């Protein structure tokens, strides 16, 4: 990777180089979408009645 | 840390053949799109008691902005087996700061002689296949004029194996195979 | 230049001030001592104010002193006193008028994008040291990258000529640079603060129906983030309540504050 | 790279290395400081003029190579393998090596790192180092640093370091705390007693 060569001489912290090798998952990422949309749709309903 | 052996085949194209060289590298590596690199290269010799000067090659790229000098140490080479068909040498490979050419001279390293190489990048798995035409740079210190080196273009095949198990130069011998009618990419000694 | 005209006006009055304090010694010694109800006070009194109209004078005669070291025809001049008087009679009007408005309703969009982009050019044309770039990654909204110093990276979000979201970065931190990081945080608690602090001086910075006085005072609040880690709070005098610098800068009054010190 | 100053602290009374870095540490504990880890910086050194490599855990691959007044390489790791490499023709000197090693204590946006440049196998010493992520300008950050440390650290609070140098609006690097920590390694090396 380019960054990751990046992190030699412009020198990264702990958190820059974690967050360039991330361990995630297809479902992670998709369940979060999920409850974002539904706490969306929960504000929008709450909203309205009020 | 396990040390990064260097596998090499080098070979020539005449200029007149790279279109054709070009089209069929594209077609048998992967689908990416070709980088066209530009760098400048110069190697440094340091001239201690010991006969031999150890030799630490110095990387820019000027066409990427915003990327960092390489220092690579190659070693001597340990090709043995007439089957591996292949050149082993030691390689250690380094990012450094831009504030490289100060340090080294400073350290008592000696710049020796600069090259500046143009042409394209293309890799299958692990290997890497480089088609430049080296050029030769006069006047003390610039990038600004360059005369061609040759007409042809050297090509390299590397990979920078792990150095764990082997059968890495086969893989390299059967690539090397196909581009053989095009090119004759072959193991040749530095010497001479 | 304009620092010569105070001192000659303020020497004026000094002359002024000498003369009728010479004059006070005087007058005030011809009227004599009052009965004042008792020997002593009346004693005291007239001693009292005969010791302050005489070092009334000394002081009037120093400042003259001090402010020596400091230091067809005619209707065109009338017409630039008028032009003169009448800038400042509207403006003191309108001020005064439009800080208190007596409207309470309106019953009784669409914005060429050029004419954002020559109002972001004028702002930017001064505050020499914030530097916008305007940038149209997705639609007519824009989005702007505002750099303050080696301080702070804004990244304000327009739907029209009209400010959205805004998401202050520190200055080593990336803000990709490229397809613009609209969604992310800044990694660290202070500029986080700083973001909640500017989205408040959006909702608060809020103009009806001029859209530009709105982003010149929102540009000109953000300014005052340039003093920041170098200011004391202007309530504790302290620079650091729970590791964090002062945060807030009172509207209406660009001074710094903890949030926890409301201010 | 944010603003950062080290100083070393003097243990005292007869209270003994380990003794004053326990106590300074809860101190710190004391501010409200949460625990973030453990941070080791080992340096080496060569005598050639001479050369000094160090490496603070904060930074995970990059290996620092300082020359005295001469420019820092910021380089990977595998600089120190290059290093080993050339190590029959490179200098080696005689057990110079300067380790602190000492817990990180986190307080809203300043790290502050107390640590024991212990000496090969023998603590003598102390050093602090005070950093601020979100303060990108520096030497004038100064005021910032100041307070904080006459906060916690109280008497033998530094008055700035040489590495802010001449007043510029020269952004702060790894490579001025990577000096600052060689000014402090040369004084405990030094300072003897
Ligand atoms: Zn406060």
């Amino acid at each position: 990777h380019k960054r990751m060569r990046l992190s030699g001489p412009q020198a990264f912290d702990k958190n820059e180089i974690n967050s360039l090798q991330s361990s995630e998952g297809l479902l992670e990422k998709i369940i979060k979408q999920a409850k974002h949309i539904f706490l969306r749709s929960r504000a929008a309903a709450t909203i309205d009645s009020l | 840390t396990i040390n990064m052996m260097e596998y090499l085949l080098q070979g020539s194209v005449l200029d007149h053949s790279l279109e054709s060289l070009i089209h069929r590298l594209r077609g048998l590596c992967d689908n990416m799109e070709p980088e066209t690199f530009l760098d400048h290269e110069m190697v440094f010799l340091l001239k201690g008691q010991q006969a031999s000067p150890f030799v630490l090659r110095a990387r820019r790229s000027m066409d990427r902005a915003g990327a960092p000098w390489h220092l690579r140490y190659l070693g001597q080479p340990e090709m043995g087996d007439k089957n591996r068909h292949a050149l082993v040498r030691n390689c250690v490979d380094i990012a450094t700061s831009e504030n490289l050419t100060d340090f080294l001279m400073e350290m008592g390293f000696r710049m020796d002689h600069e090259f500046v190489a143009k042409g394209h990048l293309f890799r299958k798995g692990i290997m890497k296949i480089m088609v430049y035409k080296i050029f030769r740079i006069l006047v003390p210190g610039n990038t600004d004029s360059t005369e061609a080196l040759s007409l042809s273009y050297l090509v390299e095949l590397s990979v920078v194996a792990p150095a764990g198990q082997d059968m890495v130069s086969d893989d390299m011998k059967n690539f090397a195979e196909q581009l053989k009618p095009l090119v004759h990419l072959e193991k040749i000694d530095p010497k001479r | 230049v304009s620092v010569n005209l105070e001192a000659f006006s303020q020497a004026i009055s000094a002359i002024q001030a000498l003369r009728s304090s010479v004059s006070r010694v005087f007058d005030c010694l011809k009227d004599g001592m009052r009965n004042k109800e008792t020997l002593e006070g009346r004693e005291k009194a007239f001693i009292a104010h005969f010791q302050d109209n005489l070092h009334s004078v000394n002081r009037d005669l120093n400042e003259l002193e001090r402010l020596s070291n400091l230091v067809l025809y005619s209707q065109l001049l009338q017409a630039y006193k008028w032009s003169n008087k009448l800038q400042y009679h509207a403006g003191l009007a309108s001020g005064l008028l439009n800080q208190q408005s007596l409207k309470r309703s309106a019953n009784q969009l669409v914005l060429p994008p050029q004419y954002v982009d020559d109002v972001i050019s004028r702002i930017d044309r001064m505050f020499p040291e914030m530097s916008i770039h305007l940038s149209r990654p997705n639609g007519t909204s824009a989005m702007l990258l505002v750099t303050l110093g080696k301080v702070l990276k804004v990244i304000v979000v327009m739907r029209s000529l009209f400010i959205d979201r805004t998401i202050v970065k520190g200055y080593n931190e990336n803000v990709y640079t490229e397809d613009l990081d609209i969604w992310s945080k800044s990694n660290y608690q202070v500029f986080q603060k700083v973001t909640d602090h500017a989205t408040t001086a959006l909702l608060h910075y809020q103009l009806p129906q001029m859209p530009d006085v709105v982003v010149r005072s929102f540009m000109t609040w953000l300014r005052s983030y340039i003093k920041l880690f170098q200011a004391p709070c202007q309530r504790c005098g302290k620079f650091l309540q729970d590791g964090l610098p002062p945060t807030w800068r009172d509207f209406r009054t660009l001074e710094a504050f903890h949030d926890t010190c409301r201010q | 790279m944010g603003v950062t100053c080290v100083s070393q602290m003097p243990v005292a009374e007869g209270k003994s290395v380990q003794q004053t870095v326990e106590l300074l540490t809860r101190k710190l504990e004391m501010l409200g400081a949460e625990k973030q880890g453990t941070f080791c910086v080992d340096c080496e050194t060569y005598h050639t003029k001479l050369m000094y490599v160090m490496h603070n855990s904060e930074y995970p691959l990059s290996c620092f190579a300082l020359f005295e007044n001469g420019p820092c390489l910021i380089a990977d790791t595998n600089f120190d393998v290059l290093m080993v490499k050339l190590k029959g023709f490179f200098q080696s000197a005689k057990a110079s090596k300067i380790e602190t090693r000492g817990t990180r204590y986190q307080y809203c946006d300043f790290l502050v790192k107390v640590g024991t440049v212990t000496m090969g196998p023998s603590a003598r010493g102390i050093s602090v180092e005070v950093e601020y992520g979100p303060c990108v300008v520096a030497s004038d950050c100064w005021s910032l640093l100041l307070e904080f440390l006459q906060s916690f650290l109280g008497s033998h609070t530094p008055g700035a370091p040489a590495v802010f140098g001449n007043r510029h609006d020269a952004v702060y690097g790894p490579a001025d705390t990577m000096v600052q920590y060689m000014e402090l390694f040369n004084k405990i090396r030094k300072q003897q007693q």
